RNA sequence: GCCAGGAGGUUGGCUUAGAAGCAGCCAUCCUUUAAAGAGUGCGUAAUAGCUCACUGGUCGAGUGGCGCCGCGCCGAAAAUGA
């Protein structure tokens, strides 16, 4: 048998199947990885789809829990900025300019996670990351 | 493994039965066949028995099977390994 | 050494996930062996000496009378899922009785969902006749077992209903070959009577064989009766066309065929090639001699040079064939690998000429043409493009302009293979009223076509496979390591059943018989099929080797 | 590497604490053991 | 019934010690911990919980 | 050395079947911090993992790294007895 168990994992809103780690890490559980992608596939219907983090556990009896967080903004600066595939190499090509609004919302959205819990700071940490990705910024 | 009154005995990854027995200054202890206990009261002269019985059968052979002080196995392929 | 029971009921569910549940236990583990408990009717078996010559029933001296117990009532729990009698009478107060108990445990011994465990070492006369027993109490009788199917005359699959007092319908099996009598047909019925000198018809090959007597095989002589009933097993004598996997029937009977279609696959493609010509026919026979008895591999000379393909599932198979070969019917046979199919094909984008004519007066035929010759990804057509302008060549000079291309492009200028995905074209040529014949253009073709690739730097193409392999995940580790470590990249995976995928690109040369190799980084474990896709650059440095004399 | 004028320092767990005279260089995975012969 | 269904003690698993009854529980809520308290407490059942 | 803190965005973008500090090409971070990297090795099928780096806890006196010289030493096997 089996008990208590709590596994996270980290999961697209398009692949529904129990392939690694959907199966294994969450088979000691009966974990309804198909009741997971259904229940969340509409939640963040703000767009349709999106990729997003989980966490499901297990209590014996068949029981499954998961808990759920926001989409990146490694694709919140490149729909911030309308490059496609991305931008071939940061410090090198540029595709579609982002500027001191862009990235301010882009900061916004996303608060309890990036790193701090001060607008005034996370938004830095995108000042920063959108030139790792082909990127230029608008400044003033 | 089975210390005999004086003498240890052993028969294990090697055909015939094995008799390690007592030199001056240290003393053996068989707790079980598989984990031997040694009151050895001479720093030098015991650890010279602890490897020499590790020495009597050399572990690791690739996965497992040996003697171990704390030893940890280091890894490899069996039914592989043989490109 | 190293005997147990736990492991076994362990590995068992871990490897498949049927529970065991169980029947007896050991008194001492390796040679500490004496005698047998049972938790069966709960009494102590015990033998003696190993040859068995002395058993008996002593009291239980102890040590694991208890501890049989538990098990015991485990035994008796696992009834409680069936017989629902025993359930209420193992949790209120009673006894279970040593007969229900059989229909309990033959209950879920014919539903397949539980595994009385009898073991032993036979080796001393030990555990024989209780596994006899438990075998008499509780193997499937072929009774319940769902009737076999096997379609009418007509095209719809047909159940067989196993009464001894019906139409005549018999399925045949092993063939063995039997100096005494002969071609030894082993067989098992169905339904209706086998009766001797009468005569059947097997439906499969349609034609009607005559029993010339009957036939079962003891342990110590030939079982000569006269009669196997419906579903009664043996072997027919004298039955020619007859080999494995067959449907016979009455004489008169409905005639229909059973089913029984299976489907293994030779993995291993080797080759084989028995030095001159004295001995190809010799294999004929060899191969001839196989396949009525072992129709589970499969033969193809290779279908562009020679070698006649020798394709098994084994390694070990394959060689017991190989051994047998050179015994019995001598072929002194050196088996190699399979050639491969190599293709042509040109990169830059050449444009050169072939000329004709030879004027001694009258016919000597006229034929200068000038074509494009483009290539094209290594997977997609042969091509041409008339680009004629004023009709200069007169269009019926086309025709054989192409076929010249095309049979100058069947042996290439390198090795000689067809040349594949080079979209040629053409543009522009000439003609005679006169000389220009058919076959002078035949050539002008040809000849361009072989200065344009002579010239036109021709690479060589090879097969790309699809091996695609079924493994137990850490095999599946070291078998991607494996596969990236045979020349071409895998390409993915997928958890099916117990298992993993491997989706994979594979270069058939380095990839020769995986089989046996795919058993040593899967240990076993793991499956696979290999297919095909396309052609490819070998990475160059093959080109400057296989400039072979 | 077994026996090689090249006694440096491989594998950065390889030692010259020099035995014998002749210095060896001391490693886990012995495919890394240099020698001076 | 709430041991081949939930409980995956199949069924000699849950009740091997039943002949004093070793098991008696179960959670409830409203819509979403309820709808096995119409059922742990409404199908021919009687674990009574708090709801 | 000993006990422990050894982060987050991230899966950097590229590329690749995938590449997470770990195949590498351009790289060329900022915030939470007393400290935690676009990263040192181990691991992987790519992750996960292991781990170092830096920072404190203990401890109590010295310590690494770089240029130089003299003797050494390895490199250094041939043939009637030294």
């Amino acid at each position: 048998k089996k008990v208590v168990a709590v596994v996270k994992l980290q999961l697209p809103a398009g692949k529904a199947t129990p392939a690694p780690p959907v199966g294994p890490a969450l088979g000691q559980h009966g974990a309804n990885i198909m009741e997971f992608v259904k229940a969340f596939n509409a939640a963040t219907a703000n767009m349709g789809d999106a990729i997003v983090p989980v966490e499901i556990t297990i209590y014996a009896d068949r029981s499954f829990t998961f808990v759920t967080k926001t989409p990146p903004a490694s694709y919140l600066i490149r729909k911030a900025a309308g490059l496609e595939k991305g931008a071939h190499k940061p410090g090198r090509e540029k595709v579609g300019r982002i500027t001191w609004e862009q990235v301010l919302e882009i900061a916004k959205q996303k608060m309890p996670d990036l790193n701090t819990t001060d607008l005034e700071a996370a938004a830095r940490m995108i000042a920063g990351s959108a030139r790792s990705m082909g990127v230029e910024v608008v400044g003033a | 493994a089975r210390l005999v009154g004086r003498a240890l005995e052993l028969t294990v990854g090697f055909s015939h039965p094995v008799v390690v027995e007592p030199p001056e200054g240290i003393t053996f202890e068989v707790p079980e066949p598989t984990r031997v206990r040694v009151s050895g009261i001479d720093k030098q002269k015991v650890g010279q028995v602890a490897a020499n019985i590790r020495a009597i059968r050399k572990p690791s052979a690739y996965h497992e099977k040996g003697i171990y002080y704390a030893g940890e196995p280091v890894r490899l392929k069996p039914g592989k390994a043989g490109a | 050494t190293g005997a147990d029971l736990w492991l076994v009921i362990r590995t068992m569910q871990e490897r498949l996930g049927a529970r065991p549940v169980v029947m007896q236990l050991p008194i001492g583990r390796e040679d500490t062996f004496s005698g047998i408990i049972d938790v069966l009717r709960m009494k102590a078996y015990t033998y003696g000496n190993d040859l068995g010559t002395d058993i008996r029933e002593i009291p239980i001296p102890e040590e694991y009378l208890d501890q049989a117990r538990e098990y015991h009532e485990k035994l008796v729990e696992v009834a409680a899922d069936f017989d629902e009698n025993i359930m209420l009478k193992y949790l209120e107060g009673e006894e279970p009785t040593e007969e229900e108990l059989v229909a309990a445990i033959r209950k879920g011994t014919i539903d397949l969902k539980i595994t009385p465990v009898f073991l032993g070492s036979a080796l001393k006369n030990k555990g024989v006749q209780l596994l006899l027993d438990a075998v008499v109490d509780y193997l499937p009788s072929p009774l319940d077992i769902p009737p076999i199917k096997g379609t009418t005359p007509e095209g719809e699959v047909v159940e067989i209903h196993p009464d001894p007092n019906g139409p005549l319908a018999a399925l045949a099996f092993k063939i063995m070959a039997d100096p005494y009598v002969g071609r030894l047909t082993f067989i098992r019925v169905y339904s209706g009577t086998l009766t001797s000198g009468s005569y059947v018809y097997n439906t499969t090959k349609g034609r009607k064989e005559r029993v010339a007597r009957l036939l079962r095989m003891h342990a110590n002589h030939r079982e000569e009766v006269e009669e196997l009933k419906a579903g009664d097993l043996g072997a027919v004598v004298g039955l020619k066309e007859t080999i494995t996997g067959d449907t016979l029937v009455g004489e008169d009977a409905p005639r229909v065929i059973l089913e029984s279609i299976e489907v293994p696959e030779p993995v291993i493609d080797v080759a084989i090639e028995p030095k001159t010509k004295a001995d190809q026919e010799k294999l004929s026979q060899a191969l001839a001699r196989l396949a009525e008895e072992d129709p589970t591999f499969r033969v193809s000379t290779h279908p562009e040079t020679g070698q006649t393909i020798i394709s098994g599932m084994g390694e070990l198979h394959l060689e017991i064939i190989v051994d047998r070969l050179k015994r019995e019917f001598k072929v002194d046979a050196n088996v190699g690998k399979p050639q491969v199919a190599y293709r042509e094909t040109i990169t830059k984008p050449v444009d050169v000429e072939g000329k004709f004519i030879r004027q001694t007066g009258g016919r000597g035929q006229y034929g200068h043409v000038k074509i494009k010759v483009e290539p094209l990804p290594r997977g997609s057509g042969f091509e041409f493009v008339n680009a004629i302008v004023g009709g200069v060549i007169p269009k019926e000079y086309i025709p054989a302009v192409q076929k010249g291309i095309e049979e100058a492009m069947q042996s290439g200028p390198l090795i000689g293979f067809p040349v594949v995905d080079i979209k040629v074209t053409l543009y522009d040529g000439s003609y005679h009223e006169v000389d220009s014949s058919e076959m002078a253009f035949k050539i002008a073709g040809s000849m361009a076509i072989k200065e344009a690739v002579q010239k036109g730097d021709p690479v060589i193409l090879e097969p790309i496979m699809r091996v695609e392999v079924t493994t137990p995940e850490e095999y599946m580790g070291d078998v991607i390591g494996d596969l990236n470590a045979r020349r071409g990249q895998i390409l993915g995976m997928e958890p099916r059943g117990n298992a993993q995928v491997i989706r994979a690109f594979v270069p058939l040369a380095e990839m020769f018989g995986y089989a046996t190799d795919l058993r040593s980084k899967t240990q076993g474990r793991g499956s696979f099929v290999m297919f095909f896709d396309h052609y490819q650059e070998v990475p160059k440095q093959v080109q400057e080797k296989l400039i072979k004399g | 590497m077994k026996v090689r004028a090249s006694v440096k320092r491989i594998c950065d767990k390889c030692k010259v604490i020099r035995r014998h005279g002749r210095v060896y260089v001391i490693c886990e995975n012995p495919k890394h053991k240099q020698r001076q012969g | 019934l709430e041991v081949i269904k939930e409980l995956r003690a199949i069924t000699g698993l849950g009740l091997k010690e039943a002949k004093d009854l070793a098991e008696k529980g179960g959670p409830v809520k409203e819509g979403v911990s309820k709808q096995e308290a119409e059922e742990i407490k409404k199908k021919l059942e009687a674990v009574g919980a708090v709801v």
